[PDB]
């Protein structure tokens, strides 16, 4: 148990349902377009929300 | 100062002497022909030890040595060997 | 460390005085296999006599020893 | 220690734009020693990788030396490590090319050093993993750094899982890409470790035989070269920071391992059942999953052996550990409930069954409790007396109730049961064994420092029903009341020697007219437990006041014993035992001796008292052997009378010879018969030692 606990947690690590992280997966790949990737895209001319609710699509 | 190397190496020297006085020894050679005297004896006599205690056999004779030397030895050397050894017995008792 | 310190001219060597003509890959680190196993094999031995003798040094006597246990009896190196 | 080389990773960063002529390689220096004596921990080495590509002063030549060469972790280097130098590694692009690129030759270095260390990659918690392993497989396309990750890739995954068609086209397509000259090399090891993952794979094979080559150099890709010097200061300064941990043998015997995997390529909640558990070691890694089938039979009828037989008795205690234990728990019934059938003999035959219930009652002294508060009555004595003796002796020593500290008043009634039992059947002996195991039970209350007067109390009323008539007698009583008292006396002996528990003084005192019980019995034994309490209570009871009711029954104690023993000086007494000295009078005149010269001195002394009679002719007959003197005692019994009479006799050769030497009296016999007595070890030396102290004429010739 001892050595048990030094390799502790491996199933905690993951847990701090499935459902649940549809939408957060839905999210993080939401914001991360937003943030980095549609401001490389430096396309539209000039565009923040346009050009990335393409990319959504 | 050194308790003395118990070797067959002068008796080994006079063979080769009393053969042919040309050609000499090297050291390696010397140590090559001491242990396979060894290793023969040790087999010989080993031989003879079991051989006698099988028949509880109390001795060991001459009878039990040619068995063993039979034994170990195969027929082609054998028989000379017995040969040999049965005229240095007999000679031996006649002096 | 050192089972690739022996090195493959060594090796290709033992097969010359072998007899053999063609050399693949494979039998270099099986040599190597081969021999550590023969060598821990002897070694065994031959430790397990220099710990009995109560002598902490490994002789020619000790190892011979263990050759001719093993069976497989050398000669030129006395006793 | 390691704050220093903390500092000196701040060095390279707290300062730039300086461009120093030798400042800057002088702290590049003191880098090199710095590095390999600390082992540059993981929250260093993550600035650190951090610093180089951020910082672009440093030639790519001298960084990849610094990742060659100062690189040598002893941290655990997590993945917040890793990941860093993931985001290190990668090519610039349209989206980032306002990122500053990391040298292409700097990735390739830092591709090399984890995979030196990744023995000492942390046990994952396969969760990123598979995020690592697609973002490994991602970078693995880069030509410059393919062929280091190459031998990683084949080290993390290791299951079917990992072997997926999306890696393996990727894998499969660089091979099959032209512009390489190494994933050909790279792909087929790769292919060949997802191949021994999955089984057979037929789509496998038939992918590297189109990309197979002369295979000279992939024997040469099979074979991983390591830098020796670089793996030997690593093992030196793995085992300096973490003593016991990370050994030097099996750091390099892990590496080993991990290189032979890349040369065997050319060659070649879960439930879990605790009915299929064999394993201790995998019982640790089935932890987390462990499951129990609720069977009965099982899990209490059939160690350091490894067997399902040898966790037998754990399954027992690890359901106990997976789950809090009460009074519904299956084996916690089984238990009572085949108790209950022994009893009443509805069972087969209950003489097996104790032994394995007792083991698993002796602990768990919360279910003990349970088991002993319920199966205490009467009505359970009524079905057989033997069962109920046999229970006792297993779980009443070994039991300390501490739910309500209220169970003393339980016992009295209950143990004042059996004895109420005893008298009607008229004997069995069966009580003083019983108390026997209470006594042991009691002392377990003793030693604890709770509940001290509380076991006490207890004890107090077991003196008084065990000094009863029919239980102890001096004439018709059994010796199981006598050692079962004797036992009782030692509690408080070595209560006495015991100072770190301070308890009422009043329970060490025992009661006044009660000592004249054990005093007037005859039992040699008994009275030799009575001079050792005596002597351990006179240590204590030192700084009391003369007038005190403790130390005026303690000294009267030594004064009646020393006339009843030695003084012979019972008639000018006063009283003895709470009895006048003129009562012993008046049965002196009615009783009859055929020569009563001296009557009642004979009666009266350490020879004339019956427990210590006999055994006063035994160690004189041994004297006259040692001795061989001329005559031996013919008399059975040793007094004043016969001893002038045997030298009146003889009187004529007593002047040359007389007995044996040192003794010209009897008064002088007496005395010497004890020095023997108190020389040798045996029980009545304790009766010895007492005279002693509290003879005045010898405690003279004595120091101090």
């Amino acid at each position: 148990l001892q050595h048990q606990m030094t390799i502790m947690d491996s199933k905690k690590q993951d847990h701090a349902t499935r459902k649940a992280r549809n939408k957060e997966l839905w999210d993080s790949l939401a914001d991360f377009l937003k943030g980095y990737l549609v401001p490389n895209l430096d396309d539209n001319d000039e565009s923040i929300d346009s050009l990335t609710n393409e990319v959504m699509l | 100062s050194k308790a003395r190397k118990e070797t067959y190496s002068s008796y080994i020297y006079k063979v080769l002497k009393q053969t042919h006085p040309d050609t000499g020894i090297s050291q390696k050679s010397m140590s090559i022909l001491n242990s396979f005297v060894n290793d023969i004896f040790e087999r010989i006599a080993t031989e003879a030890s079991k051989l006698a205690a099988y028949n509880k056999k109390s001795t060991i004779s001459a009878r039990e040595i040619q068995t063993a030397v039979r034994l170990i030895l195969p027929g082609e050397l054998a028989k000379h060997a017995v040969s040999e050894g049965t005229r240095a017995v007999t000679k031996y008792s006649s002096s | 460390d050192n089972i690739q310190g022996i090195t493959k001219p060594a090796i290709r060597r033992l097969a010359r005085r072998g007899g053999v003509k063609r050399i693949s890959g494979l039998i270099y680190e099986e040599v190597r296999a081969v021999l550590k196993s023969f060598l821990e094999s002897v070694i065994r031995d031959s430790v397990t006599y220099t710990e009995h003798a109560k002598r902490k040094t490994v002789t020619s006597l000790d190892v011979v020893y263990a050759l001719k246990r093993q069976g497989r009896t050398l000669y030129g190196f006395g006793g | 220690m390691s704050l220093i080389l903390d500092d000196i990773i701040l060095s390279l960063t707290n300062a730039n734009e300086r461009t120093p002529p030798q400042a800057l390689k002088t702290t590049l220096s003191l880098l090199y020693e710095k590095s390999k004596q600390y082992g540059l921990s993981s929250p260093q080495l993550q600035a650190l990788v951090r610093l180089l590509c951020e910082t672009s002063i440093i030639d790519t030549v001298t960084k990849v030396y610094i990742v060659e060469n100062c690189f040598l972790p002893d941290g655990y280097l997590t993945k917040e490590l890793l990941l860093e130098i993931i985001n290190h590694l990668g090519t610039p692009t349209v989206f980032s090319r306002y990122r500053i690129q990391t040298p292409p030759v700097l990735q390739s270095a830092l591709c090399k050093w984890l995979v030196h260390v990744y023995f000492l990659f942390p046990v994952h918690s396969e969760r990123e993993h598979n995020i690592s392993s697609s973002i490994w497989l991602h970078l693995w396309q880069f030509s410059f750094l393919q062929k280091w990750i190459t031998p990683l890739v084949i080290w993390q995954a290791t299951t079917p899982v990992d072997v997926k068609p999306w890696k393996l086209s990727i894998i499969k397509r660089c091979a099959m890409h032209p512009g390489y000259r190494d994933a050909p090399g790279s792909a087929t090891l790769i292919l060949q470790r997802f191949q021994c993952l999955v089984g057979a794979s037929s789509q496998i094979t038939e992918s590297i035989i189109t990309i197979n080559c002369n295979r000279k150099t992939l024997k040469s890709h099979r074979n991983l070269k390591l830098d020796a010097h670089f793996l030997s200061i690593l093992k030196r300064i793995l085992s300096r920071a973490h003593p016991a941990n990370f050994p030097a043998d099996t750091v390099q015997n892990t590496i080993d391992m991990y290189l032979s995997e890349i040369h065997q390529l050319g060659a070649d909640d879960s439930t879990v059942s605790l009915w299929d558990v064999t394993s201790l070691e995998q019982l640790a890694q089935n932890w987390p999953q462990l499951h129990i089938p609720n069977d009965v039979d099982y899990m209490m009828k059939p160690r350091k052996v490894m067997s399902r037989d040898s966790l037998k008795h754990l399954y027992s205690s690890i359901i106990l550990i997976k789950n809090s234990r009460d009074e519904s728990s299956s084996p916690y019934e089984w238990c009572i409930w085949q108790l209950k059938r022994c009893f009443a003999h509805q069972i087969e035959t209950p003489q097996e069954v104790i032994p394995i219930i007792i083991s698993v009652s002796s602990m768990d002294n919360k279910l003990s409790s349970r088991i002993i508060q319920t199966f205490c009555n009467l009505k359970y004595l009524k079905l057989d007396e033997l069962t109920l003796k046999k229970v006792c002796g297993g779980i009443l020593p070994l039991w300390k109730p501490e739910l309500i500290s209220g169970t003393r008043e339980f016992f009295v009634k209950f143990m004042a049961s059996i004895f109420m039992w005893s008298t009607r059947d008229g004997n069995n002996c069966t009580f003083s064994e019983t108390c026997f195991y209470v006594l042991q039970m009691i002392t377990n209350w003793v030693l604890d420092d709770k509940l001290i007067a509380l076991g006490l109390t207890l004890l107090h009323d077991m003196q008084s029903l065990l000094t009863l008539d029919k239980i102890f007698n001096n004439a018709t009583s059994n010796r199981f009341s006598t050692m079962a008292f004797i036992s009782s006396l030692d509690i408080l002996t070595q209560l006495s020697k015991q100072t770190k528990s301070d308890y009422a003084i009043q329970y060490l005192i025992v009661g006044p007219d009660i000592m004249n019980k054990v005093f007037s019995s005859d039992d040699p034994l008994l009275l030799s437990a009575a001079c050792r309490y005596l002597v351990a209570t006179k240590n204590k009871l030192m700084q009391y006041p003369s007038t005190n009711k403790f130390v005026r029954m303690q000294n009267q104690y030594i004064m009646d014993l020393t006339n009843y023993l030695y003084r012979n000086k019972v008639l000018s007494s006063k009283s003895l035992f709470g009895v006048s000295p003129d009562f012993f009078k008046q049965i002196l005149e009615n009783l009859y001796i055929p020569t009563a010269d001296f009557k009642n001195a004979k009666f009266f002394t350490i020879t004339g008292i019956p427990a210590l009679s006999y055994i006063c002719i035994i160690i004189l007959r041994r004297l006259e052997t040692a001795e061989n003197t001329k005559i031996k005692f013919t008399s059975g019994i040793i007094n004043e009378e016969t001893f002038n009479n045997f030298f009146r006799v003889h009187h004529d050769e007593i002047g040359q010879h007389g007995w044996i030497k040192g003794v010209n009296n009897i008064h002088d016999l007496r005395v010497k018969i004890l020095m023997h007595l108190s020389n040798t070890a045996n029980p009545y030396r304790d009766i010895a030692a007492f005279l002693f102290t509290y003879l005045k004429s010898l405690s003279k010739y004595s120091v101090q």
